[PDB]
Parts: structure tokens; C-alpha cells; sequence
């Protein structure tokens, strides 16, 4: 999971 | 917004989506091409090819099982697109690539044409 | 093999999956939340979901066109889920986390699941 | 494009  | 993003999702979709195709699962339209039919998922066609979106939102041919292709396309070309739609993998060869690149200008696939009009600018 | 492989073409293909659901275009189920309704596409929520997966590759399910879920299951969890099942975006926040979490465990969305327990365990 |  990533900060997109 | 403030969301979140899973990396791998759009792969695992389209993965997924494959799975479903190979275990021959909802698909809901067959490809005849040269004689030669190809089973698949209209919504995937559709997210690929702006020949297949343009055919399944007509009023008329949304509702069709059976989509016929020119002639003149070729079989193999279609198959190694069609694994691409559902892979992002393009099996590209020098036996291959006008094949290739005529299916991909035919079924309107814009990044596969430019990947092929490169591959043969190499060569000359 | 010897394939070439278009890296954004995953992703491309769920963003056009996305907009044929925001234009309603060849969805075939609606999924029936506490009397709140949702349009979507069979494949897409079976290739997200193992609960879709089990019910659409039922024999007698897999031809329905309403699925009722579960009463307790709430609507703003599933809405946010079924975004998240066609962007890859989840849109997680204090105000929704426990909703978001059961509504995961129910459609089994091991990703979302592990994300949710992780952001609750930050916050004790 | 990317040899993946
Ligand atoms: O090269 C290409 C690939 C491609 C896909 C589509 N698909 C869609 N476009 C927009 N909204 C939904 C969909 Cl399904 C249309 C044109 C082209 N041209
Ligand atoms: O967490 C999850 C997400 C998920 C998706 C599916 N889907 C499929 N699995 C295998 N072949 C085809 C499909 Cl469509 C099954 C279980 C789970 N569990
Ligand atoms: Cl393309
Ligand atoms: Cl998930």
C-alpha cells in the first residue's frame, strides 16, 4: 500500500 | 482525496480476469477470425480495443454472441493480441510483427501500433 | 518467453473498466445493500472478491442479476470497497474503518483486510 | 514498454  | 493505493491490484484484476478466460468463465462473446474462434469477455475487449468499444456500446451489436472480423486479419495476429489484452505480455517476433501491427491498427490499439512501428524502424 | 510487456496497461484496462461503470455501459448485476443498490460487472467483482468469485461460478447463481448481501453488511463500506475493487484507490478513514474492515472479511479482500488490521493496530 |  502507497500514498498515490 | 485522502485514499490509499494497492500497487499490484490492477494486476492481480487482470490476472484474475485471465483465469477466468482460460477456465472459459462468463465469457460472453466468441471472435471468429479466418475461421478461427476465440471466446472472451466483452468489457475486456472493450478496455483494450477501440474497435471492440466502439462495436459493443452500438444498441444493435452490444447484443450479439458472435462478432465476425475482416477477412483479411489473421488469425495469429488476433490470438497474440488477444493474449496481450489480457496479460499486458506482447509475444512480438520478426515472423510476427506485420501480422502484429496490422491486427493492432485494425482493432485500434494504439500503444501495441507505436511498439511495432518502432520494432520495424530498427530494422531498416 | 521472449514477450515484451507494456507496464501501464494493467492499469489502464481497470480505468476503462471504471468508466464503462460510471456510464452504466454492459454491467449485468446489481448488488442489493440494506436497500441501497449497485451496478456492476460479474468479472470485476469476481477477480476482487472471493465471496463474488464463489457466487458467480455457482451454476444457478451465476445466472442472477440481483445479489442481496448479508443485513448487517453497510452500504458506505460496500461503496467505498466497490470503488476500490475498479480505481485500486480505498478511500480508509477513522469514521469508516470498522465498516470497511467486516465489509472486507465478508467479501474476503485479504488485501484490504491486512491494511485495515494494520491501521487499527497503529491507532491502540 | 519493458523486457518484464
Ligand atoms: O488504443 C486504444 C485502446 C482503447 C480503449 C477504449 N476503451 C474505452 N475508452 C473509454 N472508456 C471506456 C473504454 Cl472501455 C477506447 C479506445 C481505445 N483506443
Ligand atoms: O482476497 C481475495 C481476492 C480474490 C479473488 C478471487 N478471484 C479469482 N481467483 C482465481 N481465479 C479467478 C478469480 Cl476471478 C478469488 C479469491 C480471492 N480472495
Ligand atoms: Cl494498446
Ligand atoms: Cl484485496
Amino acid at each position: 500500500w502507497v500514498i498515490p | 482525496d485522502s485514499c490509499i493505493q494497492f500497487t499490484r491490484h490492477a494486476s492481480d484484476v487482470l490476472l484474475n480476469l485471465n483465469r477466468l478466460r482460460s477456465r472459459d468463465i462468463l465469457t460472453d462473446v466468441v471472435i471468429v477470425v479466418s475461421r478461427e474462434q476465440f471466446r472472451a469477455h466483452k468489457t475486456v475487449l472493450m478496455a483494450c480495443s477501440g474497435l471492440f468499444y466502439s462495436i459493443f456500446t452500438d444498441q444493435l451489436k452490444c447484443n450479439l454472441s458472435v462478432i465476425n472480423l475482416d477477412p483479411e486479419i489473421n488469425p495469429e495476429g488476433f490470438c497474440i493480441l488477444l493474449d496481450f489484452m489480457y496479460t499486458s505480455r506482447l509475444n512480438l517476433r520478426e515472423g510476427n510483427i506485420m501480422a502484429v501491427m496490422a491486427t493492432a491498427m485494425y482493432l485500434q490499439m494504439e500503444h501495441v501500433v507505436d511498439t511495432c512501428r518502432k520494432f520495424i524502424k530498427a530494422s531498416e
